[PDB]
């Protein structure tokens, strides 16, 4: 660890993080399809989207485990995938002082049980995913928009959802309230078109088709 | 580089002749009023059209139908083909058949009456690239060109 | 076409119409409601003004950056009329005051000055001049108001031929002065009217119809020398139409009759006002002289519109006269007043 | 001659106008910590007699101070409308002014102007302290200048 | 700047102006590039 | 393959009864809407905006569809009940500020180039 | 390593008692506080007399843009848009074209004010040092069309604000 | 420098000007057209050639790291004068 510009190398976490996700995929073969420890050690476990309860209950209350606290619980839009939309739970450990992800999947119909009988925490978070993505969640307290407008339609943060969106707001004074129209742009947004051409990491070129 | 004449001596508005015989800009309500008042008028030969170099499959379908609905066939273009014996009734006898690609393969090339040079210039370059790597030859009955 | 003016984009905000105009008058009722339609499409509006910018203020959210041009003018001053009209294709005039000032009288406002805005636009080769006019202008009425606009009338004529000329009725909105000068008479107890408004016949028309015409005559080429009614759907009796403003407003109705030469004494006594008065001399006679019908005219319907009934549009305009107990009383609470069949 | 009086009533009106601004306490974002700083002791607005009051009733000035989006967009045209005239804007911020640095979303009103009037754009993201201070004093010349008597003599 | 002077260059204002902003000085917007498409002008003489 | 997991609904038939139910609560509720907003319009005219709104989507055949589409009128609903909502938002519905756009083949012709 | 904040026991011995006692009857901890207002009273106000007086700054302020010159008078912008590709807002618009002596020079150079996060990249990245954030704070304005800079109003900003740029570039530009 | 249209609009140092029939010079009545008058094209042709012994020259714009990026131009070719393709300075070989 003598190289200034290069992030040191931690090999006991890793070795610690990759049998803990030994331990969980023998413990929950169920669910688990698989589990992977980077480069930069953390851990993921991806599992069918019908563990969650099971899985997260089991990370929470487990005594080698103790995942009391929910950081994060979001989503990311893979359009290519048939299952577009990837569920990500982040959960922290302060018995263990340690890290673990949580990703299942799930597309525009298909719902997802809601966590908050295991996290509290997740009320919110389920809310904002299905306002920005229009994943469902059921059996959800109060499942609603949390960010978006009132009456907004649509869901921005897909990759198909345009940046600037399909209406904007002003106000005329002939009905003396605020309407929406179509959106106009004076100055369009530029499309700068940055990748090169020129392959950057080999340890990552994917197998040729 | 010819891109850049598309942005001058360009048309831009419609335009119809005054009394004094100039044309001026009026708007399409107009000028379409006026072109359709004549095309009800006359009917049959009386009505023609001519299709230039640069015109679309599109076009040229729209104004055959146009012409077709006043019983006119005189559908022209400003390029010459023999109409004699099956003229364009058969593909193949206006057409490359070979293909561009198909010049790699071939063994002789008899040109007669073009400069591919300068009439395809890109065509001419896939002649000399199988006269360099596939030993064609090339006979040629016109004007000695380069 | 000057390749600036060429229309572009979808007739929104932020678009290309085609449409330099100058708008005379543009603090007012009507037009506020003109510049807004005007700055919808993406149209350049110079609104020359008089007054204090602070009252101009209410203009300037009505069109995207730079579409909207304000300039200082005197209708005395026929250069500073030539500033503004200059550079537009359509000049809109609708000035006018309900009252004569110390300074300007109605000669001045309705004769004087449109001519002076008439030349102008002319030696400036301005395309398109729409000129307001009122309905019932004559050159034998009562009232100085009416007989001036006809002076007018015909000298814009005279002097931009091609001038589109605009007769509305009285005008019904928010901002209007027709139905809330009815509706504020509550102050004086009953309402005071001549004859009991059994001889007077009106047809209100709504602002939004009378701004649509009036876009669609610059947009139309057929408008152009020709000389519009823009008359209300249905003609009312003065009696029910203020009866059924109080309706709408559930304020008690207590209508006595108040013979001729006494309700124009309250006029003059109404007029000293150094201010905006309450009522005049004019606005009596106005307010009581009977629609004129004049089929020789084309109306709304030849220039699209149509044309919107009161009894859609009184209830925003007059539950702002309304007590907490009564605001929250439906549209349909109140039934319609009866109508002179045609 | 009644010109003068006019015109020395209406330097009174615009001086009082002028020396006692009330700002509506009204912040969006983070141009409001440097509106905040325009309060402290360095900058003290309340030294030239400018007063936060939360009501809008008994408010001057709504200073639009951080990001408008659309779901807040229709309450501040509401405080606005409910703000006694006269009644004066100014945008605070690039946000406000155009939109800012979230101009190109679905979610923000590209510019404040296209729901209320403004008398003054402060440039910044954040302006600071004192650029919305000589902002404030820029607004308090505009006033100087109102002639609604003179012209009122004359209309 | 009496101990200290800005250095002189040519294209530098000699006389300063304070902030123009609401005065027939003000600066307006304007775009400043050429027409991008030149338009046919119609012949001049009667054609027939 | 087609096996899918249900949002609410099993079949057409049941989802359909949802559908039914939720035109009830809003034909109910855009009386007290038109009274409580203040709105200048008549409860006639929003029972029509309403049915419009669930003609638009009458042609689905798929019970997942509708159930989220019943999900996201009812959260509208919640909105517009306990005034969440403003007069604004009540007011996108009617497009009234938005002039007629021209739905024939010669008018878009005569105004741009889009289909 | 932790400490307690709140966890510490009182003392029941009678002095102490009667001691909080008085406190309670008699208001000491709240006249306590009435002293530190009465000390800030009689304390010099941190207020400065604008505008006759300005907060102190940095030659690093990032204010009003500005395009500079060479000593000789040409336009230091060569029409890179590296400035225009960085900026984070998309505020700046470049069209260039060649000048009639085959210099590589901008024909527009607008930025847009009110999309502008006043971050200084586009003065990070021009490789001629010809866009700066200046020091100037105070151009507010009437309207909003003021604030749609282009190139004649950013020249003018350089040909009037160069004296000051020149020397805070000075200061700083060893730590760049 | 800065030359007058006739309509009297001031043309900038790009071309732009108004021609007779635009209505978007309507936003300079009452206010003015802002054009630098210091137009950068006459003021680089002032500065004189500069006269060196060598075949090549190295051209930094002067102040070294204020200036532009260090270039260095060839004077082999006595038909034209070796100019910065930065800062527009002329440059030229005496004969030795
Ligand atoms: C109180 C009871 C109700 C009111 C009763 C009637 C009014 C009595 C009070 C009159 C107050 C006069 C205040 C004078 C204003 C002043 O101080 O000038 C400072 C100002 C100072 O200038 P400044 O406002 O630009 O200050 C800028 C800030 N500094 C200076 C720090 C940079 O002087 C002026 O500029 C002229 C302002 C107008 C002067 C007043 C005009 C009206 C006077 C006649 C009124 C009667 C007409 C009948
Ligand atoms: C306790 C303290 C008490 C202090 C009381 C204040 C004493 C000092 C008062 C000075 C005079 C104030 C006048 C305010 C009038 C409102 C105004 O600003 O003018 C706008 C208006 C402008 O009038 P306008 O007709 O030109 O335009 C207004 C109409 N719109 C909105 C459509 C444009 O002023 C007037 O209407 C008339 C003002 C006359 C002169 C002032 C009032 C004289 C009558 C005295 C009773
Ligand atoms: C000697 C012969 C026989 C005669 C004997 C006569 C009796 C003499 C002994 C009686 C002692 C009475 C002590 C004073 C009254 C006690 C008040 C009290 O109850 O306090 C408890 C209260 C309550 O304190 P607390 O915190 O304990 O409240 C909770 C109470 N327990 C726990 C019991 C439930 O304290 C206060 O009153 C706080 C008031 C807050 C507002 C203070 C504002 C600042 C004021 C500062 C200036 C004060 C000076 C003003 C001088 C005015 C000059 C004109
Ligand atoms: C311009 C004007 C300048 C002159 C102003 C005069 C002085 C004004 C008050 C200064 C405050 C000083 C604070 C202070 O010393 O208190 C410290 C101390 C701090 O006390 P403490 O709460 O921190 O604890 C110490 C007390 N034991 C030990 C019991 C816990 O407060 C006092 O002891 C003062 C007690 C005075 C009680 C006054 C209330 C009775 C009022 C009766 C009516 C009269
Ligand atoms: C004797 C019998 C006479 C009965 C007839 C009296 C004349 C009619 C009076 C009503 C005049 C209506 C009017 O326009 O001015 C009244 C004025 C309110 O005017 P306002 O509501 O501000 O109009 C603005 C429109 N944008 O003022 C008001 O708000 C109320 C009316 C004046 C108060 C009277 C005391
Ligand atoms: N029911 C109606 O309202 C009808 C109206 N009309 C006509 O429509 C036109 C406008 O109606 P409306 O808008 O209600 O009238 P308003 O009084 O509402 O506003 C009219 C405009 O005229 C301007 N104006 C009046 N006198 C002068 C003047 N001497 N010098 C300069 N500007 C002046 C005013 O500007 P400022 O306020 O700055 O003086 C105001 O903006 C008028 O011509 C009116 O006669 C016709 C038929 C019916
Ligand atoms: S303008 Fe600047 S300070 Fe204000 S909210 Fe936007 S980013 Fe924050
Ligand atoms: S300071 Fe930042 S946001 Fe502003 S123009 Fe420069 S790069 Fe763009
Ligand atoms: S980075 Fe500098 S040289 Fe390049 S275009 Fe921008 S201002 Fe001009
Ligand atoms: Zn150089």
């Amino acid at each position: 660890d003598t190289r200034p510009t290069v992030r040191p190398r931690n090999d006991v976490a890793h070795k610690q993080l990759s049998a803990f996700g030994e331990y969980v995929a023998e413990i929950l073969p169920k669910y688990v399809q698989q589990v992977q420890v980077s480069c930069f050690n953390e851990l993921e476990i991806c599992i069918h989207p019908d563990g969650v309860i099971p899985v997260l209950t089991f990370l929470r209350d487990h005594s080698n485990a103790q995942f009391k606290s929910l950081a994060d619980l979001t989503a990311v839009d893979i359009p290519t995938r048939q299952n577009r939309f990837e569920i990500v739970y982040n959960l922290l450990s302060l018995r263990f002082n340690s890290r673990i992800r949580v990703k299942t999947y799930t597309d525009e119909l298909t719902p997802i049980e809601s966590s908050v009988p295991v996290y509290k925490a997740a009320n919110w978070y389920e809310r904002e995913i299905w306002d920005m993505f229009g994943v469902f969640f059921a059996n959800h307290p109060d499942l609603r928009r949390i960010l978006t407008d009132y009456g907004f339609e649509g869901h921005p943060f897909r990759k198909d959802f345009p940046l600037s969106g399909y209406v904007e707001l002003r106000y005329d004074d002939e009905v003396k309230r605020v309407v929406a129209e179509p959106v106009e742009l004076a100055q369009e947004f530029r499309k700068f078109d940055l990748n090169s051409p020129w392959e950057a990491f080999p340890a990552y070129r994917q197998p040729p088709e | 580089f010819a891109y850049d004449g598309l942005k001058r001596q360009r048309l831009t508005e419609p335009m119809v002749r005054n009394e004094k015989g100039l044309l001026t800009h009026t708007t399409w309500e107009d000028a379409l009023s006026r072109v359709a008042g004549m095309l009800q008028s006359f009917q049959g030969n009386d009505v023609a059209a001519i299709a230039g170099g640069l015109v679309d499959a599109e076009a040229l379908i729209a104004l055959k139908d146009l012409l077709n609905r006043v019983d006119s066939d005189t559908l022209c273009t400003e390029e010459v083909f023999p109409t004699a014996g099956a003229g364009t009734d058969l593909r193949s006898n206006y057409l490359l058949n070979t293909t561009i690609a198909g010049v790699e393969e071939a063994d002789v090339v008899l040109l007669v009456g073009t400069n591919p040079r300068f009439e395809a210039p890109l065509f001419n370059a896939r002649i000399r690239k199988s006269w360099l790597h596939n030993d064609l030859k090339v006979a040629l009955i016109g004007s000695p060109v380069d | 076409l000057h390749h600036a003016v060429i229309p572009h984009g979808k007739g929104g905000r932020s678009s290309v119409s085609g449409i330099v105009a100058t708008v005379f008058g543009a603090t007012g009722f009507l037009g506020r409601y003109v510049v807004n339609h005007l700055g919808r499409m993406g149209s350049q509006v110079i609104v020359p003004h008089r007054c204090e910018p602070y009252d101009t203020m209410h203009l300037r959210p009505m069109g995207d950056l730079g579409q909207i041009i304000f300039m200082d003018w005197n209708g005395r001053d026929k250069d500073s009329i030539r500033r503004a009209v200059e550079h537009s294709s359509v000049v809109i005039n609708l000035v006018g005051r309900e009252w004569e000032t110390q300074n300007f009288d109605f000669e001045d406002v309705f004769v004087k000055i449109p001519q002076a805005i008439a030349q102008v636009s002319k030696e400036a080769g301005v395309e398109k001049f729409i000129h307001i006019s009122h309905l019932n202008a004559d050159i034998k009425s009562s009232s100085k108001y009416l007989r001036s606009k006809a002076v007018g009338e015909k000298e814009v004529r005279e002097t931009f031929p091609e001038a589109t000329i605009i007769k509305p009725a009285e005008i019904f909105g928010r901002e209007d002065r027709f139905l809330n000068y009815f509706a504020n008479i509550r102050w004086f107890g009953g309402v005071p009217l001549i004859s009991l408004g059994k001889k007077t016949v009106k047809q209100p028309v709504y602002i939004v119809d009378v701004t649509k015409g009036i876009i669609n005559a610059i947009k139309d080429p057929d408008a152009r020398g020709k000389t519009f009614a823009f008359v209300g759907p249905s003609r009312y009796l003065l009696f029910d139409l203020v009866q059924y403003v109080f309706a709408v407003a559930h304020r008690p109705f207590l209508p006595y009759p108040l013979p001729h030469f006494a309700y124009r004494w309250i006029g003059r006594l109404f007029e000293i006002s150094p201010f905006e008065p309450w009522t005049t001399r004019d606005k009596v006679e106005r307010i009581h002289t009977t629609d004129k019908i004049l089929p020789h005219l084309p109306g709304l319907e030849d220039l699209g519109v149509e044309a919107t009934p009161l009894e859609l549009k009184a209830i925003e305009v007059l539950r702002r006269h309304r007590t907490y107990r009564w605001l929250s009383s439906e549209i349909e609470d109140v039934q319609p007043a009866k109508t002179i069949p045609t | 001659r009644g010109e003068y009086v006019v015109a020395k009533l209406d330097d009174l009106i615009n001086w009082a106008r002028r020396s006692s601004l009330w700002p509506m306490t009204f912040g969006l974002a983070c141009c409001a910590v440097e509106m905040m700083h325009m309060a402290a002791p360095r900058y003290d607005m309340d030294r030239f007699g400018v007063v936060f009051r939360a009501s809008p009733r008994q408010s001057d000035v709504m200073i639009v101070a951080g990001t408008l989006t659309n779901k807040m967009a229709p309450a501040l045209r509401k405080v606005y409308d409910q703000m006694p005239e006269p009644r004066y804007v100014v945008s605070m911020g690039s946000c406000a002014n155009g939109g800012g640095y979230y101009h190109y979303s679905y979610s923000v009103v590209r510019g404040c102007d296209r729901i209320v009037p403004v008398d003054i754009y402060v440039p910044g993201c954040p302006p600071t302290a004192e650029a919305l201070l000589y902002g404030i004093l820029q607004l308090q010349k505009k006033i100087k200048r109102e002639k609604r008597l003179r012209i009122w003599y004359r209309r | 700047p009496t101990v200290k002077p800005p250095t002189a260059r040519k294209f530098i204002w000699t006389n300063h102006k304070f902030n123009l902003s609401g005065t027939p000085q003000q600066y307006v917007p304007y775009s400043t590039t050429r027409k991008k498409i030149q338009e046919w002008v119609p012949p001049s003489t009667p054609y027939k | 393959s087609t096996s899918v997991k249900p949002i609410f609904s099993r079949d057409m038939n049941e989802a359909k009864r949802r559908v039914r139910e939720l035109y009830r609560a809003w034909y109910r509720e855009v009386p007290n809407t038109v009274h409580l907003f203040q709105l200048d319009i008549s409860v006639k005219q929003g029972r029509d905006k309403v049915r419009e709104m669930f003609k638009k989507n009458a042609h689905i055949t798929d019970p997942r569809v509708v159930d989220l589409l019943v999900i996201k009128g009812k959260m509208e609903l919640e909105e517009t009940i306990k005034v969440w909502k403003q007069r604004t938002h009540v007011m996108r519905f009617f497009h009234e500020t938005e002039a007629p756009r021209p739905k024939d083949f010669l008018s878009k012709f005569y105004v741009g180039h889009d289909p | 390593t932790y400490k307690y904040v709140n966890l510490r026991e009182p003392s029941m011995d009678m002095k102490s008692v009667t001691d909080r006692a008085a406190q309670t009857l008699l208001w000491t901890e709240l006249i306590r506080g009435l002293g530190m207002t009465l000390s800030y009273l009689f304390r010099e106000p941190a207020t400065i007399n604008y505008p006759f007086e300005k907060g102190p700054l940095s030659p690093r302020f990032r204010g009003e843009h500005a395009l500079r010159r060479y000593p000789s008078g040409e336009e230091r912008c060569i029409a890179c848009k590296l400035c225009e590709a960085v900026c984070p807002a998309q505020a700046i618009t470049i069209e260039a074209e060649p000048r009639a002596d085959g210099s590589r020079r901008t024909t527009r150079y607008d930025i847009d004010m009110t999309k502008c996060i006043y971050c200084g990249f586009c003065q990070e990245a021009c490789p001629v040092d010809a866009i700066v954030e200046g020091p100037n704070f105070e151009f507010s304005t009437e309207t909003h069309e003021e604030l749609l800079y282009n190139k004649e109003k950013l020249l003018n900003n350089g040909d009037k604000w160069e004296a000051e740029i020149a020397a805070n570039i000075q200061a700083d530009y060893l730590y760049r | 420098g800065v030359r007058t249209s006739p309509t009297g609009e001031k043309v900038t140092h790009t071309g732009q000007v108004y021609d007779d029939g635009d209505y978007r010079k309507v936003r300079f009545v009452g206010r003015q057209k802002e054009v630098n008058e210091n137009f950068a094209i006459d003021l680089i042709a002032e500065q004189p050639v500069s006269q060196v012994g060598s075949r090549v020259i190295s051209c930094d714009g002067g102040g070294g790291a204020l200036g532009h990026p260090r270039v260095y131009i060839n004077l082999d070719k006595e038909t034209k004068t070796g100019t910065c393709g930065y800062c527009g300075l002329q440059f030229r070989q005496q004969h030795h």
